[PDB]
């Protein structure tokens, strides 16, 4: 009832080839990111190319919080929620510059009994915020490339 | 307008003559009715004389006589009062000095106060008050700081630290009142040893404690990252000794050290590290690297190197478990992690990750160990424009060499061996498809999208009876967590799997490509009965196969200032809702909020996945049921309320309550806060124990560029801190 | 008398994997009180 495949691709037809950039190139968030840009087909350039003419994508600041969510009745933890944010900026050459940004959140409760097991599953948790936070950024392209037009 | 713009529309902004003088040399004036000039040898002097008015870019200065020297620069203005241009501050002498080409402000019986005029909220009167603009600093000699008309206290030598240069001297003091420690004042003294490190001492005195605690602080900005070291040492304690007067020494300390860099692009260096004397240091002591919330100690070091392909870890895990119940806590002393990466071998991706942990406990009398594991992985990504299928396979080998197994072995019908391998293979299949539709009836140009999902995932079944449990914990199953292909972190329970997951989310897009909405539900199902020859789960019902797990998200984002957030977790074999939470918020900026929230953990969730005494204790047993509101609005432009207030209905009592009014003038700010909060349990009458703070402080303004409203550190200051929903 | 800020070397950022459990959010600025 109106419903039809995807015609359209997911990362904007201008964004196939792109400059992906970052103060920390080989940290968890660059490596999610390059991962997600290989998936949808992106050809990936070093930052010092001689293309002049091709959209440059910035990493920003990544925070990760990890903050007591709720409390049993003796005032202990019971929940922790995590928060990671994460901030980006995309450049189109000789138009403005767009940013973006990401939040996910995460929760889990807490075991003093089995506090090395609970560290294993934190390390965990994390590595997949940064996988989620790598597709939310993916999803605001065509946002970006709309704005584009508009301008 | 915001205050830092408010405060300053106020501040000023750039041969005798006899008579209406307006001689301008460049940008300083003179608007002085007689005027005297001399040239004698040359010596050129200028002897103002009525109404002098000095006007510059930097000061504005007024007086009945005045006097200059055109060659030194040395001016005298006589009986006067001055200004600053551009900045805040202003004052009134018996006599305005500028020396060394206009260095030295020198004022002899001056006074000074950075408050706007018509406002006289605070001065200080001295008698050689000196203002020195290489050091940024104002020195006063016979110091008398005054409150209105009023003086407050005398002291010599108050200096001023004038703009945001820092500089080392006693910071303003502070104070509180809890029901623990009673009346508390700090003192703190800043050392300012170079631009990439700081010191501060602050001796905290507690009343009831009856002796001062010596916090120490020492801030570092390396190559290597930036760090931060703690150490609280307090010599004795008097409430402590009642409590436990069979112990000879009744010190209390606490180290904290935390350190986060990366050098060269390819170094990590962490520090997570937190040692305390006693369990209780947390419930007695306010910390901002603890509290009172907490379980226990985290003791981490972390050595890494990643390269685009490649990283390896060396760290090293302890905990310290504050309970009494607890006295046995496992440690990785140490752990080496490898991962490589290696892709677009023919159409597939291959990675390898290794790991080698070395395990300890506390105790004497427990299991020790030692493990290796390889997992090599290899996957076909397949996708298209609508849709995505990506194949994987894996192999899990892992081997042990278990030691100290007398004591365990003795006691327990299943006995752990001294050499374990396990080896099994995992194959998953996942897929993905998009629909979409032009939804207009809701608006022109929107879209909804669908996006069903799919997994399979199979692991046969090894029996894990043999292996003691070290670092494994039950997963939580939320909408996101239902398509992972593990139950337990770590690697020592490895649980089989004959299932399929199915999902699906919808979105909401506006006509600028915007996400509006999304709502996502999902299940799993399973053909046969996950073990992993240790099963000792407390389930209310005995299922085992079918769709037995089910969970749901969402969010709204319904303007650019509210927002909505869900989530819930059914699960079957606990006949329940396992968890849920809920929260909405309307935000206009940092200073303007209002959000409710929900959290709910039934009591069969807090006996299937907890330790066993959870589900008899009393403050456990029951789960999770509350209702919290933070609130943060200003009044009057310079009034600021902060409040906070988190309810458990299960037991009709308050968790925490939080309440904080700060006013922020142009010349000062005062701050004064208050929480009640939960503390501890008394285990005679079996009742919650609470504990009320008061604090109180006081700053003074416009000298720096700092002009905070105080919202955030207000927000975030009680056991359940604010967390941006937004 | 003294005043604390942020520190720098004499004359984006890196993605972490280890949360700030519980941040007071006690801002990093030229001021006389300790924070
Ligand atoms: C170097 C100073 C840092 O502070 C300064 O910059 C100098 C100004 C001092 C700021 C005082 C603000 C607090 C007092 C305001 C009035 C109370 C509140 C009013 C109602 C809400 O070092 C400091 O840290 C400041 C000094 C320490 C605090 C002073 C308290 C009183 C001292 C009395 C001892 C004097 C005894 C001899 C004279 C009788």
């Amino acid at each position: 009832c109106g419903w039809h495949l995807r015609d359209t691709t997911q990362v904007p037809s201008t964004m196939k080839v792109m400059i992906l950039d970052s103060g920390d190139p080989n940290g968890p968030l660059s490596r999610a990111v390059r991962n997600q840009l290989r998936l949808n087909g992106v050809e990936l350039l070093d930052k010092e190319t001689t293309r002049k003419d091709v959209p440059s994508l910035r990493l920003g600041k990544v925070s990760i919080a990890k903050d007591t969510a709720s409390v049993f009745r003796n005032g202990q933890t019971a929940e922790y929620q995590m928060i990671m944010t994460v901030n980006a900026t995309v450049l189109i050459p000789g138009r403005d510059i767009y940013p973006i940004s990401a939040k996910v959140f995460r929760s889990f409760f807490d075991n003093p009994q089995m506090a090395l097991a609970k560290d294993n599953e934190q390390d965990m948790i994390v590595k997949e915020m940064y996988d989620r936070a790598a597709e939310q950024l993916i999803r605001k392209l065509p946002s970006i490339r709309a704005a584009d037009i508009r301008s | 307008a915001d205050l830092a713009s408010q405060c300053m529309l106020g501040v000023p902004s750039y041969a005798v003559f006899t008579g209406s003088v307006d001689i301008m040399q460049g940008n300083s004036r003179l608007q002085a009715d007689e005027v005297q000039l001399h040239q004698k040898e040359p010596v050129r002097t200028v002897d103002a004389l009525g109404n002098v008015h000095y006007d510059d870019n930097q000061v504005i200065l007024k007086g009945p006589k005045g006097w200059a020297n055109l060659n030194t620069k040395d001016t005298n203005v006589w009986e006067g009062d001055y200004q600053m241009v551009g900045r805040q501050g202003r004052g009134k002498a018996d006599l305005m000095k500028q020396r060394g080409e206009n260095r030295y402000t020198i004022l002899d019986n001056g006074s000074f106060t950075s408050c706007l005029p018509g406002s006289d909220t605070w001065s200080v009167v001295g008698s050689e008050i000196i203002h020195d603009r290489e050091e940024q600093v104002a020195e006063i000699w016979n110091a008398r700081f005054k409150v209105g008309p009023v003086p407050i206290f005398y002291s010599p030598y108050l200096q001023l630290p004038v703009g945001d240069k820092r500089r080392s001297g006693f910071l303003i003091p502070n104070a509180k009142y809890t029901t623990t420690n009673y009346f508390e004042f700090y003192l703190p003294y800043y050392w300012n040893i170079a631009p990439n490190m700081d010191a501060t001492i602050t001796p905290h005195y507690m009343h009831r404690r009856g002796n001062i605690m010596w916090e120490n602080e020492f801030r570092y900005l390396s190559q290597a990252g930036a760090g931060l070291m703690e150490l609280d040492y307090l010599p004795s304690d008097k409430v402590y000794e009642d409590e436990h007067p069979n112990d000879d020494s009744s010190r209390r300390w606490l180290f904290y050290w935390n350190h986060s860099g990366v050098m060269d692009q390819v170094w990590r260096f962490n520090v997570d590290y937190t040692k305390v004397s006693d369990p209780s240091y947390f419930n007695d002591f306010d910390n901002k690297y603890g509290s009172s919330t907490d379980g226990y100690a985290t003791q981490k070091f972390s050595v890494g190197y990643a390269v685009q392909n490649f990283n390896a870890t060396v760290s090293t895990k302890q905990f310290q478990v504050f309970s009494e119940q607890n006295t046995s806590s496992y440690s990785a002393e140490p752990q080496l992690d490898v991962n490589y990466y290696q892709n677009d071998v023919g159409p597939f991706d291959t990675r390898i990750y290794g790991q080698a942990v070395h395990f300890v406990n506390t105790r004497d009398d427990m299991p020790e160990a030692t493990r290796v594991h390889l997992e090599p992985t290899i996957n076909l990504p397949l996708s298209n424009n609508w849709g995505s299928i990506n194949t994987e396979a894996k192999l899990l080998a892992t081997h042990y060499q278990q030691t100290n197994l007398d004591w365990y072995n003795s006691r327990n019908t299943t006995k752990l061996d001294e050499s374990v391998n396990r080896v099994m293979p995992q194959f998953k299949v996942d897929g993905k498809m998009v629909f979409e539709r032009d939804m207009e009836m809701l608006a022109p140009g929107y879209t909804q999208t669908l996006e069903p999902r799919a997994q399979y995932l199979y692991v046969p079944y090894r029996d894990q009876s043999d292996i003691y449990n070290y670092d494994s914990s039950l997963l939580q199953s939320d909408y996101s967590g239902l398509f992972r292909d593990r139950t337990y972190g770590g690697l020592d329970r490895i649980a089989s799997a004959n299932q399929v997951t199915t999902g699906v989310t919808s979105r909401i897009y506006d006509d600028a490509a915007v996400e509006r909405f999304n709502i996502s539900v999902g299940q799993i199902y399973y053909f046969t009965e996950s073990r992993t020859g240790d099963d000792n789960i407390t389930w209310e019902n005995d299922d085992k196969t079918g769709s037995l797990v089910w969970a749901g998200d969402t969010y709204w984002r319904i303007s650019e200032r509210w927002g909505l957030r869900g989530g819930i977790q059914y699960d079957t074999r606990l006949d329940n809702v396992a968890t849920s939470n809920s929260s909405i918020e309307y935000r206009r900026d940092e200073d303007r909020l209002v959000q409710l929230n929900y959290r709910y953990a039934s009591p069969e969730y807090i006996q299937a996945t907890l330790p066993k005494y959870y589900s008899t204790a009393e403050q456990y047993k029951n789960g999770i049921s509350q209702v919290g509101a933070v609130a943060s609005w200003p009044i009057a432009d310079r009034w600021s309320i902060v409040g906070a207030y988190y309810y458990d209905t299960n037991a009709n009592k308050q968790a925490d309550s939080m309440l904080g009014v700060q006013y922020s003038s142009c010349c000062y700010a005062i701050r004064v806060g208050y929480e009640r909060k939960l503390n501890g349990w008394d285990n005679d009458k079996q009742h919650a124990v609470y504990d009320n703070a008061i604090g109180f402080n006081i700053e003074l303004r416009g000298l720096s560029s700092n002009y905070g409203l105080g919202t955030q550190e207000m927000l975030r200051s009680n056991i359940l801190p604010y967390q941006n929903t937004l | 008398c003294g005043l604390k800020g942020p520190l720098y070397f004499p004359p984006t950022q890196t993605q972490s994997t280890v949360p700030d459990k519980n941040d007071r959010a006690t801002g990093d600025g030229p001021s006389q009180v300790n924070y």
